[PDB]
């Protein structure tokens, strides 16, 4: 549940 | 397929 | 051979022109009717797009992206002249006319562009839009482009009451009478007015309705309008004495049916005949006894009824019973089983004395034709995509088509057997001997073929029916034979 | 089918 | 009755059968496999002859070394293999493109076939050596092709579907060429030769008949019509009073009576369509005495029809056959290579000429743009997508993957440097123009403009040129929002002194050219249609060609100037003065792209520091201007203070990005790259942390689906010990923080669980790991 | 007034009434003077004066600020 491309 | 009319 | 693409019709010079990008490419011009093909433009065309005409001047001018010409043409013919060419006209998709300027549309530069119709005018085109995605076409909506006063359009008849024609007015040339053309039946004495073709044609089934179709294959005229009918139409054959036809119907998964309908002026809606049978595969008319044969497959049985309804009777019972085919005057009947054993199977017309004609190398045999002109047996196998010949005794057996495909309808006239095929969706011809003069008497059909017979318009055998004098002397139901009147029961109860 | 090969 | 010495009389006294053995056997071509059938009495045995194949198309075979040849559509080879399934080896590696058809010279020694997507006929030796295009004039569609190389006949024929289909004979060398049948064809498809009566058998898709006929296109007869057991018939071969077919329609291989097209059955069912057929026997490649046995001909020699010697000489692609006729002098004259999607082209300066056969096509290219040459050694260079320079020669051979170029994107343009033997080339992706050496065994490339903010940095560039004399790089760019301006720009080829020539009404910039014996840059402008020319001053500028529709490449040779209109679909000539005399060479061309002409340049009537100085610098040189050079290292060292030798790069900055980690130097003036990018499949970096003394980089990746892209990574600057250091126990949201303590040789990280938190340790080169904190 | 940059005209739509009358204003024709790519606009009710910024294309509209009547 976070930052990713 | 099957032999209808 | 040739794939017309984009025609135009000029109602002044009264001729049809059309492109072809095919293999030969070519433009094409012909009499309203397409009777007269001649071609305009063979050499030096490749691709042509689209094609346009100005009344005025009476020139062809056209497009061609493979070449990345546009060129004119007189419509008497002569010579191309090139109106413009060159690497700045990379796909001219259309063209039209109008006054002094010619204007055409371009798919790779995305422009509808305005130039002199003059060949040999140098100066660039002025466009009237930019950057349409996807052209491909352009025409004029004027009255000038249209013109509707018979001076302007060189006295063209049709103008008024479409020249009395009941169905087509097509004009010609330099004559003054239009030449009535016939969307079904056959144009009469009278020369404007249609009736039906009182001719010898085929019928055949398809999903709800009964259609036409000529003997000829270069006449593309219907012999009668389609007929339409409640549920899909499985089986036909017709009745000349009162010159109607009956056929079979097929409701939800069981609910079969049996009707007839009026080949006359008249064409009122079909008549019922029975409802709540089963589903009938098949159904045969007896001309001389005057009795009607039909096979329920989902009840395993071939009854027999008369031409009113009126009286019934079980003639056998059958595994998976299809098509049927009648010969009063020898008294013999003979019938198609595609169940367990699939078998070709003969019995009187009261049903009795039932023998096997033949009964090896049969899985699927669909469709069956019996040719009283020449005494043989015809029969087609779906399963192995063959159309089989033989003797009445089953002696001669022969294949006369191999590779059938799906064949289901099988009828023989004249020198030719008809099928329909129910996985290409047409109706096939061959030559009844050696099945050489193989061509498609149908486009691919919108939906399957369910069934054929012909329509004769002559007496077939005409043979003394014994079963009228004294009813035969049977007490209610009885059927010619090999040796005498054969008597039958009801199926009512227990006889 | 297309006539042409790929 | 009588037959041909192969063949015996039965005691019927009127059918002939083969001389014995050898067991016929039946090749078909199905997408994965070549089934074989062996026909032993009167049943088949099917299994598959080779195990690596893509899509087979063609099949033939070859009597006397006992070879089946077939090509790979996919692959865009040609191969052969022994019967038995041995010595599976390549006979063409490049330039063929939808090869539709093959047939072997047994006699001559000669390999014939079908293009279809070239629109040729080409023909080479039995071992693929030397290669020219044989019949180009009037091919549309070639497909079905057939030989007779038995001396007296040496003739061949094709089938063609194009706009007005047609089977055609001719000489095997390609000389009385003629139309025999014309009349009743659509869609001809496939072709087989009767040896011992002289008849070609032919089919039609489309009228959907087999047809025998005799050489002269007389005697024609119909084995098989008006029959609805042809559906789609493709290839056909025939042995011992039967055919056999393929038809793709039905997806099977058929046989029948090859006189009255009776006794027809099916020999197998495919799941795939089969496409290509053969019938291996001595009887179907009856001998003959070879008339080119005791000929001097140099390259090919092909057999013909012509009575006296039955023969001539022929030579491949770009060579002149001498005066003698009986040998071949290299072509030394220019030609255009016409680069386009899918294909690059070699066409004649001369418009007269409609070839295209300068050279060997270098087929099987994706997302063409543009293409360079070293006259050198014959080779042909261009770009691929994945990021590496493909390189072939220009008789198609030696075709490899030369080396990788950019492991952040894919490159655009290109640009050779003939003297120092470097090449330049352009990667958008990156935003950067850089270098890389053809010298040596060892590749060394260096990124030598960068995008910083300012207008002299590169913005997106398009096309470059290079002038090895003089020292300087021009390049046109599209320019940045908030930063370069679209531009004309120069530099030396060393990067030093970037330059602004012009700037304008310069929108849709297209690729730059230099004239160099004039000194003038052209370039074309897409948003206005027309083509400039300007000074490398940056002084005069003015339009040579206007009401263009959207030109993509352009080239300036002699007093020319030719350029491809992509949309207007036609490549034209016009004079470098000023448009004048616009000529055009070809049209109804799709998918063009940029231009070259291959010709001779020296490194004699040029030189520069680079090439006076060989061995100066130990990995790369690059030329300034006034005739020096300036040494260069490649991308991770950093070049000593001698000015001559490399060493790792001591002192830059890291930055991480979710694609890729780079390192840029602390000086603003060096734009090269400070260590070797890690990128690639698998990358998603959230942190970075160096670890100066012992020379590593610590990287934590991160993927919330697939697991196993979740971890630390280490790797040294110049890219090598590439090792995982943490990889069990991460939690659901990856490691979200990297610290190295490179006093104690610890190692700080966290773990994001879902509800939970974790600080841990870890001693590096050691699997003691240990919790320092658990919060919520 | 709106610009439909999918159909490069500027068109004009009535707002009084039970019934909507639509026209389009400025097309783009082979001149400069046409809409390349309308993005923005701006009218002056009096003085009957109406702007607009193109984006031009890649033909003889370039990117420029415009200006023509209402009408
Ligand atoms: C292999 O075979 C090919 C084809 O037969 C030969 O190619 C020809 O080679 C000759 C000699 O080099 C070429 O001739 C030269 O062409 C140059 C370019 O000319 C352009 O303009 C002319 C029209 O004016 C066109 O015909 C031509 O296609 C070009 O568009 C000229 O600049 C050269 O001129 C120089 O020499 C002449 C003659 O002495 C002088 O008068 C001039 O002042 C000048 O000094 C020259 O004419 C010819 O163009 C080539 N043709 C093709 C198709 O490219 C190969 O030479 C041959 N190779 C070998 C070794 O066998
Ligand atoms: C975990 O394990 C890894 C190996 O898997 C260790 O990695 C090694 O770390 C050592 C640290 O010293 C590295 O050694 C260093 O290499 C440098 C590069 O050498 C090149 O250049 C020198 C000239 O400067 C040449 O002599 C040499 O041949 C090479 O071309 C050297 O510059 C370093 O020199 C230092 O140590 C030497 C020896 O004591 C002294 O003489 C010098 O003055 C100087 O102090 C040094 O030799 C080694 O390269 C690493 N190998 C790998 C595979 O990367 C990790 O260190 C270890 N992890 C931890 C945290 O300990
Ligand atoms: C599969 O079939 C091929 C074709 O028959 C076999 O190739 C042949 O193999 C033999 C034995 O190795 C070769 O014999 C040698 O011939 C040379 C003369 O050319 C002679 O000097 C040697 O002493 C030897 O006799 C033969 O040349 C070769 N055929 C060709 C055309 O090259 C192959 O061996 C078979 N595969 C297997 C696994 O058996
Ligand atoms: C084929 O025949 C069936 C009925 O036998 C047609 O079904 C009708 O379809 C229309 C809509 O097109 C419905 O409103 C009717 O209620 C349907 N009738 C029944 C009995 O279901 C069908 O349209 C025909 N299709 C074609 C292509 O001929
Ligand atoms: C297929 O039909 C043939 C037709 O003759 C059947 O052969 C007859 O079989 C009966 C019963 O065995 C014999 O009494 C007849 O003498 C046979 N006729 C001849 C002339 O052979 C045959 O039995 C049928 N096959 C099946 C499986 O029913
Ligand atoms: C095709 O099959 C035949 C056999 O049906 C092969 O010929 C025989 O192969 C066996 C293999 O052990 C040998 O022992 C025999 O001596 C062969 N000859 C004969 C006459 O039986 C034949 O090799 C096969 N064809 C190919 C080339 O695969
Ligand atoms: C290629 O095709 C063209 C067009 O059919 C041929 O040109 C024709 O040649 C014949 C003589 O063979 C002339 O009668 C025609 O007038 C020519 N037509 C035109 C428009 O030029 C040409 O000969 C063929 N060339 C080759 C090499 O096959
Ligand atoms: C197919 O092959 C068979 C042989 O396997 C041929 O057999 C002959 O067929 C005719 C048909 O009228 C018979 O009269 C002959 O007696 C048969 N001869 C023999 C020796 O069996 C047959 O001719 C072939 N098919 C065609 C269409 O000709
Ligand atoms: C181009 O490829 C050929 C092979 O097709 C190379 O020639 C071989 O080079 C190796 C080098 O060790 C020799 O051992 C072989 O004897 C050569 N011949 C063959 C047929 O393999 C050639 O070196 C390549 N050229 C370049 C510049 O890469
Ligand atoms: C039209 O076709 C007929 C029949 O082929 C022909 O005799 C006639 O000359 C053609 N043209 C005219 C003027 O009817
Ligand atoms: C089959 O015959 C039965 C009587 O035996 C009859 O009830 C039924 O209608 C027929 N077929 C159907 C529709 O099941
Ligand atoms: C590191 O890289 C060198 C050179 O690639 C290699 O020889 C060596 O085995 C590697 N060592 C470790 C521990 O990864
Ligand atoms: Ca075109
Ligand atoms: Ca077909
Ligand atoms: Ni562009």
């Amino acid at each position: 549940x976070e930052e990713x491309x | 397929x099957x032999n209808x009319x | 051979v040739d794939m017309p693409r984009h025609i135009i019709v000029d109602p002044k010079h009264r001729y049809l022109f059309w492109a072809d990008y095919g293999q030969k490419p070519k433009i094409e011009r012909s009499f309203l009717d397409c009777t007269n093909r001649t071609v305009l433009v063979s050499e030096g065309i490749v691709t042509p797009r689209g094609l346009a005409m100005d009344h005025d001047t009476g020139y062809i001018y056209w497009v061609d992206d493979s070449l990345d010409l546009i060129a004119r043409i007189h419509l008497d013919g002569g010579e191309s002249q090139v109106v413009r060419y060159g690497s700045r006209y990379p796909t001219p998709y259309g063209i039209t006319v109008f006054g002094e300027s010619i204007i055409w549309v371009d798919r790779n530069l995305k422009k509808v562009f305005q130039a002199s119709k003059q060949p040999g005018n140098t100066d660039p085109p002025v466009v009237i839009r930019d950057k349409i995605n996807l052209l491909r076409d352009v025409t004029i909506f004027d009255e000038h482009a249209q013109p509707l006063s018979p001076a302007e359009l060189n006295n063209n008849p049709c103008l008024q009451s479409n020249g009395g024609c009941s169905h087509f007015c097509f004009a010609l040339p330099e004559l003054p009478t239009p030449r009535c053309g016939c969307a079904f039946g056959t144009l009469g004495n009278d020369g404007k007015s249609c009736a039906t073709s009182q001719e010898d044609f085929l019928i055949y089934s398809l999903n709800n309705s009964l259609r036409s179709l000529h003997f000829d294959p270069r006449d593309h005229s219907l012999p009668f309008q389609v007929i339409s009918v409640a549920g899909t139409a499985i089986a036909l054959d017709y009745d000349r004495r009162n010159n109607r036809i009956f056929f079979t119907q097929k409701l939800n998964s069981l609910r079969g049916q049996i009707s007839y309908v009026s080949l006359y002026s008249g064409s009122s809606s079909p008549t019922v005949l029975l409802s709540n049978i089963g589903v009938t595969d098949g159904i045969a008319f007896d001309w001389i006894n005057r009795r009607i044969y039909y096979s329920d497959f989902s009840n395993q049985t071939i009854n027999s009824m008369a031409e009113d309804g009126s009286n019934r009777a079980v003639i056998a019972r059958v595994s998976k019973p299809r098509a049927i085919v009648l010969d009063p005057c020898r008294g013999y009947m003979y019938w198609t089983d595609w169940g367990t054993n699939a078998k070709i199977e003969r019995a009187t017309l009261g049903g009795n004395f039932r023998v096997p004609i033949v009964n090896t190398s049969l899985v699927w045999p669909n469709g069956l034709a019996l040719d009283l002109e020449t005494d043989l047996l015809y029969w087609a196998d779906a399963s192995l995509q063959k159309i089989e010949r033989s003797t009445l005794t089953g002696t001669n057996r022969e294949v006369v088509v191999s590779t059938a495909f799906h064949s289901f309808g099988l009828t023989v006239y004249g020198q030719y057997i008809y099928w329909t095929d129910l996985y290409t969706r047409k109706i096939y011809r061959a030559n009844k001997y050696d099945g050489s003069d193989l061509v498609a008497m149908t486009t691919r059909l919108p939906t399957q073929p369910s069934g054929i017979s012909t329509v004769v318009k002559t007496q077939r055998q005409q043979c003394s029916n014994p079963c009228d004098q004294f009813n035969g002397g049977c007490s209610h139901i009885c059927a010619p034979g090999p040796n005498g009147a054969e008597c039958q029961c009801p199926h009512e109860g227990n006889w | 089918x297309x006539l042409x090969x790929x | 009755c009588a037959c041909d010495p192969e063949y015996t009389l039965e005691s019927d006294g009127r059918t002939c059968k083969v001389t014995g053995s050898e067991n016929p056997l039946l090749v078909v071509a199905s997408r994965d496999k070549i089934i074989v059938d062996n026909i032993t009495a009167h049943t088949h045995n099917l299994y598959s002859l080779v195990q690596d194949v893509s899509f087979v198309v063609a099949l033939d075979f070859d009597s006397v070394t006992g070879r089946v040849f077939w090509s790979d559509l996919l692959q865009g080879k040609t191969w052969s293999v022994f019967q038995n399934g041995t010595d599976k080896r390549v006979v063409h590696d490049s330039g063929l493109s939808v090869t539709e058809m093959i047939a072997v010279d047994w006699i001559g020694r000669n390999l014939y076939w079908t293009d279809y997507a070239l629109e040729t006929i080409e023909v080479s030796k039995i071992d693929g050596s030397h290669r020219t295009v044989l019949i180009s004039k009037n091919v549309t569609k070639p497909r079905g092709l057939a030989l007779d190389p038995r001396m007296g006949d040496n003739v061949m024929f094709w089938s063609d579907w194009g706009h007005h289909p047609r089977i055609e004979r001719a000489s095997m060398d390609g000389t009385m060429r003629t139309v025999i049948v014309q009349e009743k064809i659509y869609w001809p498809c496939g072709l087989s030769i009767d040896y011992p009566n002289r008849l070609i058998y032919f089919m039609d898709a489309y009228l959907d008949y087999i047809e025998f006929c005799d050489y002269d296109g007389h005697n024609r007869r119909q084995v098989i019509a008006s029959d609805l057991v042809l559906h789609h018939p493709h290839a056909l071969t025939l042995f011992e009073d039967f055919v056999y077919w393929t038809d793709r329609g039905t997806r099977q291989v058929m046989q029948a009576n090859k006189w009255h097209g009776g006794n027809q059955s099916v020999v197998m069912y495919s799941v795939h369509q089969p496409l290509g057929i053969t019938a291996i026997h001595p009887s179907r490649q009856p001998p003959s005495r070879n008339p080119c046995a005791s000929a001097s001909c140099s390259h090919l020699c092909l057999l013909s029809a012509q009575a006296p010697r039955h023969y001539s000489c022929a030579c491949p692609s770009g060579w002149n056959l001498s005066d003698d006729s009986v040998n071949c002098v290299r072509g030394d004259q220019p030609f255009l290579m016409s680069v386009r999607d899918n294909i690059i082209f070699g066409i004649s300066l001369d418009p007269e000429v409609k070839s295209n056969d300068a050279m060997v096509p270098i087929s099987g290219i994706q997302h063409g743009y543009d293409v360079e040459f070293d006259d050198s050694e014959q080779f042909i260079y261009w770009v691929e997508n994945p990021g590496e320079i493909h390189r072939v020669k220009t008789d198609g051979s030696n075709r490899t993957v030369f080396a990788p170029l950019s492991l952040l994107g894919s490159s655009l343009g290109l640009a050779l440097d003939w003297v120092s033997r470097n090449i330049y080339y352009t990667t958008p992706a990156s935003r950067s123009i850089e270098v890389l050496t053809l010298k040596g065994d060892t590749r060394y490339g260096k990124t030598l403009i960068a995008n910083d903010g300012t207008p002299l940095g590169v913005g997106f560039p398009v096309g470059i040129a290079v002038d090895p004399a003089r020292g300087k790089l021009y390049w046109s760019d599209h320019g940045t929002d908030s930063g370069v301006p679209a531009k004309i720009a120069s530099a030396n080829m060393d990067g030093t002194s970037l330059k602004i020539l012009f700037t304008g009404n310069l929108q849709h910039l297209e690729v730059v050219t230099l004239d160099i014996q004039e000194q003038k840059l052209y370039w074309a402008v897409t948003s206005r249609g027309v083509i400039e020319r300007g000074n490398v001053d940056g002084t005069e500028r003015m339009i040579l060609v206007h009401h263009l529709a959207h030109p993509w490449g352009l080239v300036v040779y002699g007093s020319f100037l030719y350029y491809s209109d992509e949309q207007y679909e036609v490549i034209e000539r016009v004079d470098k003065s000023s448009g004048n005399n616009k000529v055009v060479l070809r049209d109804n061309v799709p998918y063009l792209r940029g231009l070259r002409v291959y010709h001779r340049r020296n490194a004699a009537d040029s030189s520069n520091g680079c090439s006076n100085n060989p061995n100066a610098c130990q990995q790369i040189c690059l030329p300034v201007p006034g005739g020096m050079f300036s040494c260069a290292c490649a991308s991770g060292f950093k070049l000593s203070p001698d000015g001559r030798s490399c060493s790792p790069y001591n002192s830059f900055m890291v930055v991480s990005m979710l694609p890729a980690v780079r390192g840029f130097s602390l000086e603003l003036s060096d734009h090269s790259e400070a260590m070797v990018p890690v990128a690639g499949q698998g990358r998603n970096v959230l942190h970075a942390d160096v670890d100066v003394a012992n020379g590593f980089i610590y990287w934590c990746d991160f993927s919330s689906s697939v697991r196993s892209s979740n971890g630390i990574r280490r790797i040294k600057p110049d890219g090598s010990n590439f090792t995982n250091v943490v990889t069990y126990g991460i939690g659901a949201n990856g490691i979200r923080g990297v610290a190295l303590d490179w006093a104690a040789g610890n190692l700080y990280f966290t773990n994001a669980f879902v509800y939970e938190t974790l600080i841990e340790v870890l001693r590096i080169n050691t699997t003691y790991r240990r919790v320092l904190l658990k919060v919520s």
